[PDB]
RNA sequence: AACAGUGGUAGGAGAGCGUUCUAAGGGCUGUGAAGCCAGACCGGAAGGACUGGUGGAGCGCUUAGAAGUGAGAAUGCCGGUA
RNA sequence: UAUCCUUGGGAGUCAGACUGCGAGUGAUAAGAUCCGUAGUCGAAAGGGAAACAGCCCAGACCGCCAGCUAAGGUCCCAAAGU
RNA sequence: GACCGAUAGUGAACCAGUACCGUGAGGGAAAGGUGAAAAGCACCCCGGAAGGGGAGUGAAAGAGAUCCUGAAACCGUGUGCCUACAAGUAGUCAGAGCCCGUUAACGGGUGAUGGCGUGCCUUUUGUAGAAUGAACCGGCGAGUUACGAUCUCGUGCAAGGUU
């Protein structure tokens, strides 16, 4: 008895965050959740209930501590000796959307439907993005 | 070196996905009508080039 | 008097292999590979005949929360306060409000609110 | 009496027990003698005394 | 109108002429089986039981006692020579819902 | 068994070195064509019961036909031709439809001649009487000489 | 209506006979004769000979128009194999499987 | 009915399933036996039916009896085929 | 509270492991070794400790798309307090 | 004959102590089934033939010559569902979509996607084990019998019982 949401049933609104002054991990913890669709009652496992989330002013992305410095963004590029490293001020200086979305990737599901669920993300620098004609509402996070 | 395991089914006809034959590149005689070759003498007729070898 | 093996053999092995119909491969097809796919079908089905009633709570409790959010309620203090308010409506029954009818869950939802606020 | 209809005295006729037919029986495998030892074998086990 | 009662120790949500499966009752095929535990009434009239809602019972017929499709409950023990075959075909009362006397 | 298999003497293949299995002799019980392990011997199933026992047996399924009323006494049995015509025809006078067991005093030439041949009559003497002889058939056809000559014996 | 041939035990492996099989499947007759006159494989000459025969077939059994027909089923079966043994070196023999085919060609009208 | 219990290797104990043969009784079968193939049926398990196809002459059932009575492993044996 | 003893039939076992505590041997080393003691594994599935026989919680007759808890948890992966 | 029924029963149901192996002594196989009857497929057609398709015979030829039955492995043809962003002890539970329609059942096939999940056996303190064993399928393949002993149970008789 208990409904399952479907491709046919299922209603995707666009929402757009404003990442200026917010804690990288506090931010992505929420759009996380709202990608996968935990807060809408029809949350069904098996399939995609998220909503689209817009990101904007990412560079204005905020971190704790001395984080800017000594977090660092190991990448492997699978030759011998091959660990590069970002920090993460040159992160956010010149990699903001995918400082973000390296953020939010983690915090998604492994596995197809986790992929899929990211392709909702879109990640913008700047305050504007080109999305106007899927009319999206603003998204205030909780906290 | 042997192999480990034997090849299943499966990975022998995905394995055998391009050992085919093509189809021969064959045109209609002009002579005679039958199929030859392109650039080969008919067989049937023996012509080539509206000329009888 | 001598027993040949006879159609025992056939009969019991023949069973196993129905058994495996729709499994890939030699798994559908010989005897020893299926005999032992169904077998692990036994034992996971035996275990997920019971992991199907945490799944299915799991999926109820997701739901109610976040019915519960749109309320201005935790699930945490949704419950509370259905049980301060002696409300014996289960999880299953509060997640299928949430989906089909939502006003009627909002209204347990305010009677909750109702024991919390005292 | 009937041919057709013969039945023994209670208790007076037990099934024979068969080893080594099978896990369910409870003599598979090793038959009841155990793992290894002089007494699993055949022919096996010390004179009396 | 809909009821969410409770029986079999689980609780249904029921409509008027809806069939339902249930746990085994004591009961035969044409009885007339009624429902005392309502925790909640929906449509029109919502009522919230305390546990239940007082006065308000759900009558039904009972269709069918049956069994139900059987499951195979195989387990064993890998190595330990520990195998169990058993059967199971769970009982059921097919009802359907008469009249929600909320 | 392996021993009294055709041949089998020698070791198939060396004991190591081959990447075989080990094997003793191409007859050895595994072998197609090899020894039976066990099977089949010779012997005798017969025991005896008490003699006491024994007595008990021929009385209680003599005394079962005359519960059943399955036991018809007769004054005398004497064919005079041996004919199965008309041994047929005593046995249809008597109602005896199905099987049964004649039991004569001593061993009676035309009697037994004439019953040989009718299915599932059976004829003995009043010694040769036995236990599965009376079970399996359904009357008891016993001459008045007969019965006191079985009487002497059991009684 | 359907005219069929077969020839049965022919000594070429199966697999061989199915490279060239797979060309002719499906194909309008003359179009399959074609192909097979052109493909230089052992099993084209025999293949031939079986659809050849299905096209007979056809026309005398059947009364069928030689060329309305189609290849609507062609297929090779494995037929009894030769086993035979080949002296390997050390005094080894290693079996050589002589293989044949079951060759079915069913002809029927476009 | 009530109450309590029911993980399990070695291993003890119990109750059963199925196989071939025999006895007795009672049946089936050229209007199609056994075997084989298929199915969404039945039993707590071993297992057992039913229906259709193939097959072309044998075979169940009941009760008891007797065993060459149950295989997935032995670098098992033989055959076939990868 | 329901064990215990005796007699008789049938066994299997005689490689143990880790953990806590008390000792020896060792270097107050060892996933070492050897005893004592309790547990678990062995022969124990379930939840936790990422994974992880032996730790923590807890003993699987079977079914349920009911409920309450244990250890452990409640920002997201991931059920529950941003 | 509560003996076997073609891997059984003789090694040998058949031209078997043959074939084959070995200098020799010696070792030592495999291999049964058309049909009631040959009525063993005249004739036509493709093909050099083999083989086939008709026709005829027959109850049956998909009984046409290692010709009763004809399992499985294994090899193919056709196609209902799925499949080219995916990390897979291959299932299991959840589950749309599509395709079907049954021994009529809270049906069958397929399976996008989600959760969980390291084969079986043996041997081990402990094995997913980078220990052992099995290429697969089929058949065959291991507590028996005799005579004694002892215990339990059963039956008969009982200070007797039994040959
Ligand atoms: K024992
Ligand atoms: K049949
Ligand atoms: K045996
Ligand atoms: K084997
Ligand atoms: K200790
Ligand atoms: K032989
Ligand atoms: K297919
Ligand atoms: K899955
Ligand atoms: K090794
Ligand atoms: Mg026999
Ligand atoms: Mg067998
Ligand atoms: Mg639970
Ligand atoms: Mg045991
Ligand atoms: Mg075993
Ligand atoms: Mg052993
Ligand atoms: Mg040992
Ligand atoms: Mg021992
Ligand atoms: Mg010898
Ligand atoms: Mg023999
Ligand atoms: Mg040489
Ligand atoms: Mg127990
Ligand atoms: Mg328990
Ligand atoms: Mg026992
Ligand atoms: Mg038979
Ligand atoms: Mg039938
Ligand atoms: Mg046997
Ligand atoms: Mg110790
Ligand atoms: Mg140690
Ligand atoms: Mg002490
Ligand atoms: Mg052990
Ligand atoms: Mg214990
Ligand atoms: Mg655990
Ligand atoms: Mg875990
Ligand atoms: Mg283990
Ligand atoms: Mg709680
Ligand atoms: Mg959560
Ligand atoms: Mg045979
Ligand atoms: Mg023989
Ligand atoms: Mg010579
Ligand atoms: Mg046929
Ligand atoms: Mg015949
Ligand atoms: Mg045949
Ligand atoms: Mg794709
Ligand atoms: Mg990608
Ligand atoms: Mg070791
Ligand atoms: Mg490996
Ligand atoms: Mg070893
Ligand atoms: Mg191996
Ligand atoms: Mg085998
Ligand atoms: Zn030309």
């Amino acid at each position: 008895t208990t409904p399952m949401a479907n491709a046919s049933t299922i209603e995707r609104k666009w929402l757009v965050v404003d990442a200026a002054g917010k804690t990288l991990g506090r931010l992505s913890s929420e759009v996380a959740a709202i990608l996968r669709g935990k807060h809408k009652p029809t949350y069904t496992p098996h399939v995609d209930t998220g909503d689209h989330v817009i990101i904007i002013n990412a560079e204005k992305i905020e971190l704790t501590g001395k984080k800017l410095t000594d977090k660092i963004y190991y990448r492997h590029t699978q030759h011998p000796g091959g660990l590069k490293s970002r920090t993460a001020l040159e992160m956010r200086t010149n990699y903001p959307e995918k400082m973000l979305e390296l953020a939010i990737k983690g915090m998604l599901p492994k596995g197809s439907l986790g992929r899929q669920m990211f392709k909702k993300l879109n990640v913008y620098r700047g305050s504007e993005h080109p999305h106007e004609a899927q009319k999206p509402e603003v998204y205030e996070l909780r906290g | 070196a042997v192999p480990f395991r034997r090849t299943s089914k499966m990975k022998k006809r995905l394995r055998r996905t391009h050992f085919k034959l093509n189809v021969p590149g064959m045109t209609e005689c002009p002579s005679c009508g039958e199929m030859k070759l392109s650039h080969r003498v008919c067989k049937a007729c023996g012509s080539y080039n509206g000329k009888d070898i | 008097p001598r027993v040949k093996g006879g159609t025992v053999t056939r009969k019991r092995r023949k069973k196993v292999l129905k058994l495996a119909k729709g499994y890939f491969g030699s798994k559908h097809t010989l005897y020893k590979v299926a005999n032992q796919q169904v077998m692990k079908s036994g034992n996971y089905a035996f275990r997920d005949r019971r992991q199907k009633k945490r799944d299915f709570r799991k999926l109820w409790i997701t739901r109610i929360n976040a019915a519960a959010r749109m309320n201005g309620l935790s699930y945490s203090r949704l419950m509370h306060g259905l049980k301060l308010s002696g409300i014996e409506v289960n999880r299953k029954m509060l997640a299928d409000l949430a989906v089909n009818d939502l006003t009627a869950f909002n209204q347990l939802a305010d009677a909750a609110k109702a024991q919390l606020n005292k | 009496m009937k041919l057709h209809e013969l039945k023994p005295s209670e208790g007076s006729r037990k099934t024979r027990n068969r080893v080594g037919r099978g896990i369910g029986s409870g003599n598979g495998k090793t038959a009841g003698k155990g793992h290894k030892g002089q007494n699993a074998r055949s022919g096996g086990g010390v004179r009396p005394g | 109108m809909y009821a969410i009662i409770k029986t079999g120790g689980k609780q249904i949500k029921v409509e008027e002429g809806q069939t339902v499966y249930i746990e085994k009752l004591a009961a035969e095929a044409g009885e007339t089986v009624t429902f005392e535990d309502v925790l909640f009434v929906g449509g029109d009239n919502v009522k919230v039981g305390n546990p239940t809602v007082e006065g308000a019972t759900v009558t039904a017929k009972v269709e069918k006692q049956g069994r139900a499709k059987k499951i195979t409950v195989f387990r064993y023990k890998p190595k330990k020579n520990v195998h169990k075959k058993q059967g199971h075909r769970q009982p059921y009362t097919k009802v359907t819902i008469e009249k929600i006397n909320a | 068994n392996r021993s009294e298999v055709r041949g089998g003497g020698r070791k198939p293949w060396r004991q190591k070195g081959t990447g075989r299995a080990r094997q003793g002799s191409i007859r050895s019980p595994q072998w197609r064509g090899g020894g039976v392990v066990f099977g089949p011997t010779p012997r005798s199933y017969s025991y005896k019961l008490p003699k006491k026992v024994r007595r008990l047996a021929i009385k209680s399924v003599l005394s079962s036909k005359v519960i059943d009323n399955n036991i018809i006494v007769l004054e005398d049995l004497t064919l005079d031709t041996a004919k199965t015509k008309e041994m047929a025809a005593i046995l249809k006078g008597l109602s005896v439809e199905k099987k049964a067991l004649i039991v004569t005093a001593d061993a009676n030439e035309a009697v037994a001649l004439s019953a040989r041949n009718i299915p599932g009559v059976t004829v003995v003497e009043a010694n040769g009487i036995n236990v599965l002889d009376v079970v399996n058939h359904e009357k008891l056809l016993i001459t008045k000489a007969a019965v006191e000559k079985v009487e002497e014996v059991l009684a | 209506m359907q005219a069929k041939a077969v020839a049965r035990t022919v000594r070429i492996a199966p697999r061989k006979a199915r490279l060239v099989m797979d060309l002719i499947r499906g194909k309008q007759v003359g179009e399959a004769v074609s192909i097979l006159n052109l493909t230089p494989r052992a099993a084209s000459p025999i293949i031939e000979k079986v659809l050849k025969s299905a096209i007979a077939n056809a026309e005398h059994n059947y009364e069928m128009d030689a060329n309305n027909l189609v290849i609507s089923q062609a297929f090779v079966d494995e037929g009894p194999t030769l086993k035979r043994f080949r002296p390997r070196a050390m005094g080894r023999a290693s079996q050589i499987n002589k293989r044949t085919s079951h060759i079915t060609i069913v002809v029927s009208e476009k």
